[PDB]
């Protein structure tokens, strides 16, 4: 059972830091900003950027 | 423009009368794809039998593993080109605003010369 202990021992090393990118974190925010926008627009008639 | 069929060619060019769309793949093949190539897409579940021509592609490095994003008939909304539009927008207005505060003074300018004229001739006249 020792070699188990070891295995988790080994396991129990890695960092708890998951890296999350955000690049496509900022594009995702900014196409729902863009719905956001483009419904906000058409509830105002054209009264907007396009 | 002051013709009818000029105008009318303005008036097409004025609108959209189609909806719009734009379509983005996610590419996993062997063969690369360059910015000139038309290919031929077919998805079945999705009603797709037709040409398509590359417009957009974000490729990664060949050793990167990584998928590749391809984009068909213009591209999606996003806010960053709202802001650019939006900012070349104002820059127009700007220099337009700029050239028409120098117009109107020379309208006042080109009013005193005239005014001058209006005299000599009123002084000529008596």
């Amino acid at each position: 059972l020792a070699r188990v202990e070891n295995l988790l021992e080994r396991l129990l090393q890695k960092n708890p830091v998951i890296k999350m990118d955000d690049k496509v974190v900022a594009e995702v925010v900014s196409r729902n900003q863009a719905n956001s926008f483009d419904q906000y627009n058409y509830t105002m008639g054209g009264a907007a950027y396009s | 423009i002051t013709n009818n069929d000029d105008l009318l060619i303005f008036a097409k060019k004025q609108i959209l009368d189609v909806p719009e769309t734009a379509l983005t793949i996610a590419y996993k093949g062997k063969e690369p794809v360059s910015e000139r190539d038309v290919w031929y897409f077919i998805h079945e579940p999705m009603g797709f039998e037709t040409e398509v021509k590359v417009t957009k592609i974000k490729s990664s490095h060949p050793w990167s593993k990584k998928f590749q994003e391809i984009g068909f008939s213009n591209s999606r909304r996003d806010m960053v080109r709202i802001q650019t539009q939006i900012a070349n927008q104002v820059k127009k207005a700007s220099v337009d605003t700029n050239k028409i505060n120098s117009f109107s003074s020379i309208a006042m300018n080109a009013y005193d010369s005239r005014i001058l004229t209006e005299v000599v001739g009123v002084v000529d006249g008596d």
